[PDB]
């Protein structure tokens, strides 16, 4: 979980 | 002295590191939804606690096979039988009823057929029992679903309706929970008029307030109205005694940043002697975003000085104010639920981690939803885009791209 | 004779079809979470009302560009300048304060200097501009966000925090919406007990009346306690009448089926004269669910028989009820989200459309959800699993397989 | 939309 | 099949 | 690389 948004890697 | 640039991790980090669990009370339980519970609940009866018909037919004796049977009466719902059921007879039993005495099967009405009734037709006497029981079958024995004894709820579970069912089924009425939090929120601002006033010069109607007690509301906590205060370190120093003395939290909003007459975190340092541990977030939109603790007589006091801008207020409050009150009313796990959506815009990335109110949409047999940035006009946002930071692989993102999205809403 | 089964689509289209919206009601805009708007709503101001700053800084002219500046008073918040800007000259302004007559841009603080204040260090006198301003930078012109006369929000909208906070900006106090639907729960049987109830011998606790009420509760609908009835026709035909008079929507649950003592469906028909519109429903759970109308003097009145086990009350609930509520509040598509999750589980498929709670957990970068079927012990069930029947070609599903799942919980 | 759950294709 | 390109819509 | 067959967690 984070509150920091993320890029995708699929 | 401007406050250091907290990042987002550490704030929010903080915030749930630093806020408390409240104590905890007995209620009724009709009152339990979205309590946690502070005490494992244990059933003091087996469920069933007679053995129970699961079928609409008769209660057999499996070893006398098929054939035909005299009924020697009915196990009817709420009573007791009184008879037993020796080789060669049956009893009728309905869903729920008590198996009799001497039955140790149960055939669904579908497989037998009815030979003789009463002249009346209001009893039956005779049956054809069409199959072969497997002894046991259609019966719930004693303690089948609970069993006296068994801890059926744990400390910690997040009650819904489906809990409360359980407590009721148990005969629990009475559970201790963890308490709510009540939370007061109060205005800044010598611009602010009340929603209810028709405009005078130079001013303009309060917003937020009525947009975080709606949020907070949403959640089911309850809430105190604590008004507009002007930008003046007296009136804040007591619309904030105000709010200690009444509430477990306090929401303020506006006066953070570093304006001429923003006031509050002066006024929460030197004259409330609240430790401030975070005065500026390195996020977009929330920039001034405060989070203060002032223990008084063993007891946490939480404050949460939003920044002024209602999309920033109401963003912020999203992001730190509910988790918080989510830790303080006893969830174990306070943080919110984040799901994977498609963007339905490019977006260009900021160096802050950004943060934008959207509406998740679920499309024909497509498995991620799509976020949409606020027919759609007819439906409240339900989700808060998390942008990731720009790096200098990642400048941009673009329609259908996989992003990070808060729940806010109901889907 | 046994009513039709009817299809799960037959039955749920027939429900949205046949149930009625609600009138209209004033209310004031803080009571307005959840509610749907029955008027487009207006604003009768400009937002901003007057031309307002974006930032702390300096209203300037633009055409003056960069340089050493008289600063000849402030703009606060809430006030109204009296001065006009005059070339060569500024006037310090703060975050939402008016902009003077003869400024046409606002130079934000970090792009000035201080030179000289008072000896007090109380007035600031004269700031070096260090930029060119773009006329018309930072500032926010009369009615930038809102035009007197504009639209704000449309009739249909269903109403969250951000609406309210819209309301209270515009000063929309008062606003038409449909009402919602006041719901009357009866448990029906000889068996049941109140959950204060120490047992009897042949007697459990009543569960449903308190599991349907908080299902009730939870979308924010008032209820009515119509308790527990008998198993006959007279105690059965009193309820619903007092339901019928008290309430828009009358829930039972049990007595549907055809055991002996299954009394609730000749009750509608010949005592009450309502239109059952299917007895039936090919589901699973869910075969003795029952749905009517009733007309009385231009008014229609909802009836739900729903069945007697515990597990079917609350999933027909969810599937027929929940959403038939959502219509009678206004709710333009009152259906519920669905989603898709991946099941935890293999499943045997039933010939019958089946549905089960479960849990939905969204893990690690991964799009999808998991959905557990009913630490998963302290979160309630978010989820309604809608498996597909069996037919030749699926007859099971697979653990990582793509189901439906509808929204029953938030997420 | 549809009330009854369906498989899925991809 | 198709000989031209096409954009992909999952 | 393996040259043996994989499970697929995705
Ligand atoms: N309010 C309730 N709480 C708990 N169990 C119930 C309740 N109402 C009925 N049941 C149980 O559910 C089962 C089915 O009841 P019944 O009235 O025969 O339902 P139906 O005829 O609609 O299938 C029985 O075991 C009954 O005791
Ligand atoms: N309660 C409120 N409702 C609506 N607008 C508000 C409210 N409080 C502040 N604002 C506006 O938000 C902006 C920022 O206000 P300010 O008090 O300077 O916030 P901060 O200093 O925390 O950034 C100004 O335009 C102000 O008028
Ligand atoms: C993924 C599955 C699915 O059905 N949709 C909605 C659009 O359906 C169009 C594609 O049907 C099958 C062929 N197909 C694609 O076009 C893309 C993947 C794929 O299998 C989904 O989005
Ligand atoms: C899809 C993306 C993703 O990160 N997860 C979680 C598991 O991550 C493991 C895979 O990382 C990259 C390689 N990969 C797979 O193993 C499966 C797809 C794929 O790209 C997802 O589930
Ligand atoms: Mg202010
Ligand atoms: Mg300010
Ligand atoms: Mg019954
Ligand atoms: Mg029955
Ligand atoms: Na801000
Ligand atoms: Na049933």
């Amino acid at each position: 979980f984070n509150i920091v948004g993320t890029t995708y890697p699929c | 002295s401007p406050f250091p640039l907290t990042s987002m991790d550490k704030a929010f980090i903080t915030v749930l590191e630093m806020t408390p669990v409240l104590g905890t009370e007995i209620i009724n339980y009709r009152d339990g939804m979205g309590r946690v519970l502070a005490q494992d609940v244990y059933a003091k009866d087996n469920l069933p606690p007679f053995p129970a018909s699961v079928k609409d037919g008769y209660a057999v004796r499996a070893a006398d096979g098929p054939g035909d049977r005299f009924i020697i009466g009915e196990s009817q719902a709420g009573e007791q039988p009184t008879q037993t059921v020796m080789p060669g007879q049956v009893m009728r039993v309905t869903t729920g009823a008590p198996i009799p005495c001497g039955a140790d099967a149960v055939v669904q009405v579908e497989d037998t057929e009815l030979i003789r009734e009463s002249d009346d037709g209001t009893e039956e006497l005779e049956v054809r029992i069409l199959v072969q029981a497997r002894p046991g079958q259609d019966i719930r024995p004693i303690g089948h679903d609970i069993k006296r004894g068994e801890c059926v709820l744990a400390k910690g579970t997040h009650m819904g309706p489906s809990e409360i069912g359980l407590l009721a089924t148990v005969g629990v009425t009475e559970v201790e929970v963890n308490k709510f939090p009540v939370v007061a929120v109060m205005s800044t601002g010598n611009e602010l008029l009340n929603p209810e006033d028709d405009l005078l010069p130079g001013k303009i109607r309060d917003s937020n307030r009525s947009t975080l007690l709606a949020t907070i509301q949403e959640h089911g906590y309850p809430t105190i109205n604590l008004g507009i205060v002007g930008d003046n370190p007296d009136d804040l120093l007591n619309a904030l005694n105000e709010g200690i003395s009444r509430a477990d939290v306090i929401i303020t909003s506006g006066g953070v940043s570093m304006g001429e007459k923003d006031y509050l975190k002066q006024v929460l340092d030197i004259d409330l002697h609240a430790q401030i541990h975070f005065g500026r977030v390195f996020m977009k939109p929330g920039l001034p975003t405060t989070f203060a603790t002032l223990d008084i007589d063993g007891v946490r006091k939480i404050i949460f000085a939003l920044p002024g801008n209602p999309v920033s207020a109401v963003v912020t409050c999203n992001l730190f104010v509910v988790p918080a009150l989510r830790k303080m009313q006893g969830i174990l796990d306070p943080r919110p639920t984040i799901i994977k959506a498609r963007l339905s815009c490019d977006v260009k990335l900021d160096p802050r981690p950004e943060y934008h109110r959207c509406i998740l949409t679920w499309h024909h047999q497509e498995p991620l939803p799509w976020a949409q940035s606020t027919l759609m006009s007819m439906r409240s946002a339900n989700g808060l885009l998390m942008l990731p930071p720009k790096t200098e692989q990642y400048v941009e993102l673009h329609k259908g791209e996989v992003v990070d999205v808060m729940v806010i809403g109901r889907l």
